[PDB]
């Protein structure tokens, strides 16, 4: 497979803004490269193929330039529509192959994120699997990064996160950070607490409960 | 002009056969090359195959080749000894490509008309109704935070709302997960007043179709 590698993985922008995004092969491709557009849920829409042609019907401010391994596209004075994300895609040769994409987000102020945890229900505790859940309330920008600490060590392995896609309003992020544990591992375990790092935070905020307080 | 629609089962078993149909419409269906595009949760899109709409003749994806069938008003899918990695959307489309020549070699396809895609997921489990789990945390700071787990129901989706759907303003609910046990979970939250934890009832509304499953769960300061 020809690999096809995009870059930026995301970038924040305003409307107005002139943005460029890169895509690279791994061998020649000539002009073969196509670029789309997605927006979640919805079919993705071709915008420019043979690398610099603009598909019927697309808007002039979006412009596809590059050759052979070094691809780019530019869109000019950026609009409200716009925020998505792009893919390209070589077709030089069998199979088609597509980048991972760059998705294009609202640039907003930087806001910390409000955060709370929450002790597993003894009804949970009954079931013999518990969840304790870490809440990061409406921040920005979306990088973030959450620590399980478990009496004061740190708990690898057995979380997962989730995040909403940026608020229509305020444009934010929310996510949460699961732990999911045997009731017997989180018997054996006095103080649980997550650790949130985030540009909005000059230091790091860690909020914890005692199990069975 | 050009619009394509694809269709087929939201629900496969491991091991069994992916079956997934295109309708073609708007345009000459023989004139054209017509095909199967898709994209695992959190992974890239994936072309699986494109064929001729006149002969019936195309081509597949190397990695694929081995378990896929695309035949032909309509195009069709079928993908066989399915894995819980094949779990995607679906998407049908129109395969353009291009002379690479003064030879006759071709250029592979780009595709200029995509349909609303299929979501097709493949798994053993069986339908089950979501476990409720409230979240609560206080009156020190202004605001709070509560919510409910929603977790171990299967297939997608449950629906939250809360105060049957009169408190809206700050709700927060996640995309669902696939636990290892093949089961689903996700949490709803919402933020209120500190000072309306006293008086107010926050109650969350958990629907699951699937299973014909409604759960109301009172959430209290523990």
């Amino acid at each position: 497979d020809i690999q096809v590698t995009q870059s930026p993985s995301s970038l924040s922008a305003s409307v107005g803004d002139t943005v460029t995004i890169s895509c690279r092969t791994s061998q020649t491709i000539s002009t073969w490269l196509a670029w789309y557009q997605v927006k979640p849920g919805k079919a993705p829409k071709l915008l420019i193929y043979t690398a610099s042609s603009l598909e019927s019907g697309v808007p002039s401010r979006f412009s596809g330039s590059g050759s052979g391994t070094d691809f780019t596209l530019t869109i000019s004075t950026l609009q409200s529509e716009d925020f998505a994300t792009y893919y390209c895609q070589q077709y030089i040769s069998l199979p088609p192959t597509f980048g991972l994409g760059t998705k294009v987000e609202i640039k907003r102020a930087v806001a910390a994120p409000s955060v709370f945890i929450f002790p597993p229900s003894e009804d949970q505790v009954k079931s013999g699997t518990v969840s304790v859940v870490c809440l990061l309330n409406n921040f920005y920008p979306r990088e973030a990064s959450v620590k399980w600490k478990v009496d004061g060590v740190l708990k690898t392995g057995n979380s997962q996160e989730s995040v909403t896609e940026q608020d229509s309003k305020d444009n934010t992020y929310s996510l949460s950070s699961t732990l999911t544990l045997s009731n017997t591992d989180y018997q054996s375990h006095n103080v649980y607490a997550c650790e949130v790092t985030h540009q909005g935070l000059s230091s790091p905020v860690t909020k914890s409960f005692n199990r069975g307080e | 002009q050009v619009q394509l629609q694809e269709s087929g089962p939201g629900l496969v078993k491991p091991s069994e056969t992916l079956s997934v149909t295109c309708a073609v419409s708007g345009v000459s269906f023989s004139s054209f090359w017509w095909g199967w595009i898709r994209q695992s949760p959190g992974k890239g899109l994936e072309w699986i195959g494109t064929i001729y709409g006149s002969s019936g003749r195309g081509e597949y994806n190397p990695s694929l080749k081995s378990r896929t069938t695309i035949s032909r008003s309509q195009i069709s899918l079928e993908l066989t000894s399915v894995t819980a990695a094949d779990t995607a959307i679906y998407y049908c489309s129109r395969g353009l490509f291009q002379p690479n020549g003064f030879s006759f070699t071709l250029t592979s396809y780009w595709f200029d008309v995509w349909g609303p895609g299929v979501p097709v997921t493949v798994s053993s489990a069986s339908t089950k109704g979501p476990s409720v789990f409230p979240l609560a945390p206080s009156t020190s700071e202004s605001t709070a935070a509560l919510g409910c787990l929603v977790k171990d129901y299967f297939p997608e989706p449950v629906t939250v709302s809360w105060n049957s759907g009169s408190l809206t303003s700050g709700v927060h609910t996640f995309p669902a997960v696939l636990q290892s046990s093949g089961l689903y979970s996700l949490s709803s939250v919402v933020t209120v007043p500190s000072s309306s934890l006293g008086t107010q009832t926050y109650v969350c509304n958990v629907n699951h179709k699937p299973s014909n499953t409604k759960v109301d769960k009172r959430v209290e300061i523990k």
